[PDB]
Order: structure tokens, then C-alpha cells, then sequence
């Protein structure tokens, strides 16, 4: 999965 | 509410507790407690609220992943029918999911958007918004999933739009609203040029405005913007 | 109880799927279930419930372990007082530990335990009735706290009693139920010396009758062996 | 912590 914040 | 015989101090404190402790679960229905006593969230106090239900919803939605993965290959040409329960099982962790996103898809309606009138305040919780139902678009598949899907679009947006107009292009809620709208893009709207062409343009621009700043928040920003650059190398 | 509608077998199948999922709550949930449909339990049946038990407290446990260490700090000479939060949410999260307890030391003493006649099953269960009471003593305190610990002993003590008389030294419910025994001797009962001897001895008589084992079995015992050996370069 | 199973 990408990237989250 | 099973808070409201709470101090609202109190309940900041335990859960600050439970996040050190691991109970994520705990430290949200703290936060939640905190936000129904009615007044603005100071800003670790809104990082304390979406530390606990990012880390609530995230397990959530690796079980669902899981689930509905293990869901489809029990569904494909040869397989051996094992009855309901797999259907089952992952509708009952999606109804779990969808409950903790209503849940703070209503506090940010009830009523902390409305009271929100700063940037780092209100794109924030702009942020949130769109995250929570971008978590719902992830499992929606019935006649509201298209609203789901703008509804997340529509928050996002709003959030980008104050952002660029009232904060540096470094800040770091600017730059995590960025990189999140870019995934919506890429993971939800089937949108992938946008995504990339969202993070690459975000990246630039913090990019040249580091400058500006301290040793400190050079740390904060570089850190988002090393995950632009990451999704940036899955996606091309 | 919540799961009196669902089939045995159902009940199995979603607890395996909650395990894939790292769901241990719902995993708990689903053999509870299974257990108080009455019949017996299979090897495979009794690991999936102590599966999900063993990880539903350990966390309760480490949760436990982080709020007991924040508030003897915040007892000791010179702290600032920061009021009851802190042993109030320990107390929270030892009151829910204990029930987790209560309530797998229930489902042995109604009725695992006393239908349990193979050696597999009644030392499973006993090892089990031991290390829940030995969840119980590490957080106790009051009148009781002798008599917790005591009930473990006895339990784990039967359990021996019978891995002795029925089992070879390898069998790996054998070599877990001493690990967790020498344990209980050394961090419950303070004593040192018992939890070293046992370890070793243990661990001595399996590796003379490693000969005997298939690759396979000689795999799952050296396992546990190599915990023992683990634990005593821990202590001496 | 020492090893249990
Ligand atoms: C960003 C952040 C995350 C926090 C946490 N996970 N507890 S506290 C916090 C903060 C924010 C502003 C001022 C002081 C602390
Ligand atoms: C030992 C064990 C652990 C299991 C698990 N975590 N699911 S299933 C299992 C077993 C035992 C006997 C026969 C077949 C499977
Ligand atoms: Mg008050
Ligand atoms: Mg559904
Ligand atoms: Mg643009
Ligand atoms: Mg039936
Ligand atoms: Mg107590
Ligand atoms: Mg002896």
C-alpha cells in the first residue's frame, strides 16, 4: 500500500 | 456518554496513558469523551484524536483486507464452497470499520469543523473528513458509493484550498493533506495521473521553500516528503 | 451468550479467520462459543482457544506492565503529583485483565477439566488453569493474593503429576507446561532456585529422548528446548 | 521477561 498520515 | 462523568483534563491525560500503553481502542473513546465536553481541541490534542482512531481504524482495515482477499479467492472458478462464513466474518469487521468512521465523521460534524476557523485547525479537520470517508469508500460497493467517494473528494478540496491560501507549502498538515488526497486519487478515484502529478507538484514546492526553516521543522517536512518521493517510486 | 445462535463448526471456522486477520478478540469470542456448545474439544480446537486468550492478555498484560511503571514513578520521592488518573486507568485495564482470567479459568472449571480424560487434554487444561491463575497473582495484592497463588501451583502441579506419569519427556505440551511451571517459580513463587532446577532438568531429560522423535516432532521439542535454555542464561 | 508458551 502507499503512503498515508 | 460512558465519559460524560469525566474530567475533560482527565481524559487527555489517560490518553495520553493509553497511547503509551498500546490501547488505541481506550485512547480513542478518551478522545471522543474529550471532544462531546464541547470546546476547541488545542493542537496535540487534535494529533491525540487522530492518532487513536487512525490506529482503531488501520487495524480494522488490515483485517478487512485479509478477509475480503481471502473472501475472493473463495469465490473464484474451482474453488470449494465453505458456506457463508467468510461473507460473514468480513461484513462484520466492515460494519465495525464503517461505525468507527461514522463515528468521527460525526464528531467532526458535531461540531468541531463548524468551530474551526484556522488554517491549521480547519484543514485538519478537513483532512480528517476526507480520510474517514475515504476509509468508506474503501468498502463501499452499494447505490452511495459514488456520494461516498465525492463526499471524500469534496473534503479534501476544501482543505487544499485553504491550505495553499494560509499556510507555507512546508507545513506539515499541508503536506500530509497532499499526500493523502494524492492516494484518494490514485487508490479511490482510479485517478492515477492526478496522484502523481499531486505529489510531484507538492514535493517541488516544499522543496524550495525549506529554506525558510528552522533545523527542526526541516525534520518535520522532509519526513512527509520522503513519503511523496516513496509512493512517487511505487507509482512510476 | 452472543454466540449461541452460531454453529459449532461456523463458530471454528471464523475463529481461524479471525487468527489469518490477527483479530484475537473476536478470535476469544468465536471459542468461547465453541467451548459452551458442551462437547469436547479437539487438539487443533483447544490451540485455537489458547491462542486467542494468550494474546487477548498478553496485551492486557504489557498494557498493565507500562501503567504499573508510569505510576510507581509517579509515587516515588519528588515526583509532582498528578492526581488518581494513573491508578485509575490501571486499575481499568487490571479490572478487564482479570476478567479475561475469570473467564477462561471459567470455561476450564465448566467443563473442560473434568471431561477431560486423555493426558493431552487434562495437562492442556491444567497448564492452562495454571498460567491464568498466574496472570491473576502477578497483579495481585490483597487478601486473597496467597490462595491465587496457590491455585496456580496446585494446577500446574497436577498437570506435572500426570506429563510425568503419561507423557514422554519430549511431548511439547510436556516441555511448555514445565517452561511456564520453572516461570511461575521464579517471577510468582520467589523461587529461584525451584524455576533452575526445573528448567534444567527439564531440559535434560528431553534431550536424551530426542532419539526416539521424527524430524517433525524433534523440530516442535527443540523448540521448547531452546526456550528453557533461553530462560536459564537469563538467570544464572 | 522470560519465555512462556
Ligand atoms: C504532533 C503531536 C503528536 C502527539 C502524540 N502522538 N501524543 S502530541 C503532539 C503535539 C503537537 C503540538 C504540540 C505539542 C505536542
Ligand atoms: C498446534 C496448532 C496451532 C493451530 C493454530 N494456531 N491455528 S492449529 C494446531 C493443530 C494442532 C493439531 C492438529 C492440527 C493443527
Ligand atoms: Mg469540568
Ligand atoms: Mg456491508
Ligand atoms: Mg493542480
Ligand atoms: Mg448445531
Ligand atoms: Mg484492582
Ligand atoms: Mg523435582
Amino acid at each position: 500500500f502507499p503512503a498515508t498520515v | 456518554g460512558a465519559m460524560g462523568s469525566m474530567e475533560r483534563a482527565s481524559l487527555i491525560q489517560k490518553a495520553k496513558l493509553a497511547e503509551q500503553a498500546e490501547r488505541y481502542e481506550d485512547m480513542a473513546a478518551f478522545m471522543k469523551g474529550a471532544v462531546e465536553k464541547g470546546e476547541e481541541l488545542s493542537c496535540e490534542e487534535r494529533n491525540l484524536l487522530s492518532v487513536a482512531y487512525k490506529n482503531v481504524v488501520g487495524g480494522q482495515r488490515a483485517a478487512w483486507r485479509v478477509l475480503s482477499s481471502i473472501e475472493q479467492k473463495s469465490n473464484e472458478e474451482g474453488s470449494e464452497e465453505k458456506g457463508p462464513e467468510v461473507r460473514e466474518y468480513r461484513e462484520k469487521v466492515e460494519t465495525e470499520l464503517q461505525g468507527v468512521c461514522d463515528t468521527v465523521l460525526g464528531l467532526l460534524d458535531s461540531h468541531l469543523i463548524k468551530e474551526a476557523g484556522d488554517a491549521e485547525s480547519r484543514v485538519f479537520y478537513l483532512k480528517m473528513k476526507g480520510d474517514y470517508y475515504r476509509y468508506l469508500a474503501e468498502v463501499a460497493t452499494g447505490d452511495d458509493k459514488k456520494r461516498i467517494i465525492d463526499s471524500a473528494r469534496s473534503a479534501y478540496q476544501e482543505a487544499m484550498d485553504i491550505s495553499k491560501k494560509e499556510m507555507p507549502p512546508t507545513n506539515p498538515i499541508r503536506l500530509g493533506l497532499a499526500l493523502n488526497f494524492s492516494v484518494f486519487h490514485y487508490e479511490i478515484a482510479n485517478s492515477p495521473e492526478e496522484a502523481i502529478s499531486l505529489a510531484k507538484t507538492t514535493f517541488d514546492e516544499a522543496m524550495a521553500d525549506l529554506h525558510t526553516l528552522s533545523e527542526d521543522s526541516y525534520k518535520d517536512s522532509t519526513l512527509i516528503m520522503q513519503l511523496l518521493r516513496d509512493n512517487l517510486t511505487l507509482w512510476t
